[PDB]
């Protein structure tokens, strides 16, 4: 599942 | 610094009981269904009606329409009775010298019922996460054609978010071109777009057909009311929550090639009533915006890492897939994705953010923002001041009634924390 806000963990 | 146990870690946000939510979008996304000629050598535009009527010719299952998912609210026989007329005003156009640029439908007691001439929560189906991934996803067919901008253009020119975008584009210019012509008539839209095949070939796709309603729109404000009718293989009872606004009709039988090899499946059409503003419209028109919001945030990235080297990374992670970035979940775990995969995923989110346009969003984007950066330095140690965090929840979760995009989005913003404040 695509999720976005995870790009905010890098 | 504070005590410990004074601290405040920011919770889950509280996501509403109810029935699951339902589809809001102006048109299909995931469940569209494209009727399709391969253009000419020349590629010469087409008129309207006539690419309507050479695309329902491609197909050889057409059959005497029936309700198979009524609208709880509506006068079912009304919507079957208008994709009646729309073939029976499509067989008057066959039947004159030339094919018109418009047509006026007969304003008849269905059309009349239908054209008009939610504070309820609920609950996150699974649907929309479903469609968001869908949206991520590359297609067969090229949607636009091609400063190494090409790089981040090649990655999302054959992506669905871009069909959805210029889908967007065709049916809310046509829709505003008829709305200012034919402020008083009902007039047949067909829905349109054009592709590119691997083999370079253009196609003419047909969708379906909008009928617009009387539309006086001074303001921008101002509302037309309009019916959608829809093509579709999807079947209405895998997801009937999904459909609670459509009466949905079996119209046809569609040939397609599979394990067990060709197979019959029922086409269905997706019938509602539907409205837009002047300003929606425009909005609508303005997709391409998409493309430009998503790419700046894909640069805005590639700076990140640049100004770390000290040397412009663009051609090394567009070229070498090795460097990867958090875009995914699963059971499993967070996954992480090659730059192409996050210029899809961030395309989808701003096109998802244009399909599903609220105040709801609206409140919910301003208002999310400001507790992520609270994360965001509750990660980094930093100790943010947390003394409006009662009003921020309260904000934020205002705007979680029953929105499908903003119930994911909520739902996102909780997988996010749980991650973050591992």
């Amino acid at each position: 599942d695509y999720n976005p806000y995870l790009l905010f963990l890098k | 610094s504070i005590e410990p146990f004074l601290r405040t870690t920011p919770r889950p946000l509280r996501l509403p009981d109810g029935p699951l939510c339902h589809q809001r979008s102006k048109f299909l996304l995931m469940d569209a269904l494209k009727l399709s000629i391969e253009d000419p050598s020349h590629e010469g535009e087409g008129i309207p009606l006539y690419d309507a009527i050479k695309c329902m010719k491609t197909f050889f299952g057409w059959k005497e329409p029936n309700i198979v998912k009524p609208h709880e609210k509506g006068i079912n026989p009304n919507y079957l009775m208008a994709w009646k007329q729309v073939l029976a005003e499509l067989q008057d156009i066959e039947n004159e010298e030339k094919i018109p640029r418009t047509k006026n439908m007969k304003r008849t007691s269905q059309l009349k019922w239908a054209l008009g001439e939610e504070p309820e929560p609920r609950s996150l189906a699974s649907w929309v996460q479903n469609e968001f991934n869908k949206a991520c996803e590359l297609t067969d067919s090229s949607w636009i054609e091609l400063m190494r901008r090409n790089y981040f253009t090649a990655e999302v020119s054959h992506c669905r978010a871009t069909e959805y975008i210029m889908k967007g584009v065709y049916i809310n210019t046509a829709l505003l071109n008829a709305s200012c012509a034919a402020m008083d008539d009902f007039q047949l839209i067909p829905m349109i777009s054009k592709c590119r095949t691997k083999e370079g070939r253009r196609k003419t796709n047909l969708y379906g057909f909008i009928i617009k309603g009387r539309s006086h729109l001074r303001n921008d404000t101002d509302v037309v009311n309009f019916v959608s009718m829809e093509f579709s293989l999807t079947d209405p009872r895998l997801e009937p929550h999904k459909w609670e606004k459509y009466c949905v009709l079996e119209i046809g039988d569609m040939l397609l090639r599979t394990a067990i090899g060709q197979v019959s499946r029922p086409m269905f059409l997706y019938v509602r009533t539907n409205g837009t503003s002047k300003i929606k419209m425009k909005w609508g028109m303005e997709m391409r915006r998409c493309l430009l919001q998503s790419l700046q945030q894909i640069e805005s990235m590639i700076e990140a890492e640049s100004s770390v080297k000290e040397k412009d990374m663009t051609k090394e992670f567009f070229e070498n897939k090795s460097e990867t970035w958090p875009i995914g979940e699963s059971p499993r775990g967070v996954e992480e994705g090659s730059i192409g995969k996050v210029c899809r995923t961030l395309l989808a989110k701003s096109v998802f953010n244009s399909l599903y346009a609220s105040p709801q969003l609206e409140g919910f984007s301003a208002e999310s923002r400001k507790l992520l950066l609270i994360v965001q330095a509750l990660r980094d140690n930093l100790e943010p001041g947390t003394f409006d965090l009662g009003g921020l929840y309260e904000a934020i979760e205002e705007c979680l009634i029953n929105d499908p995009w903003v119930l994911l989005n909520a739902s996102w913003f909780n997988s996010f924390l749980t991650h973050a404040l591992k």
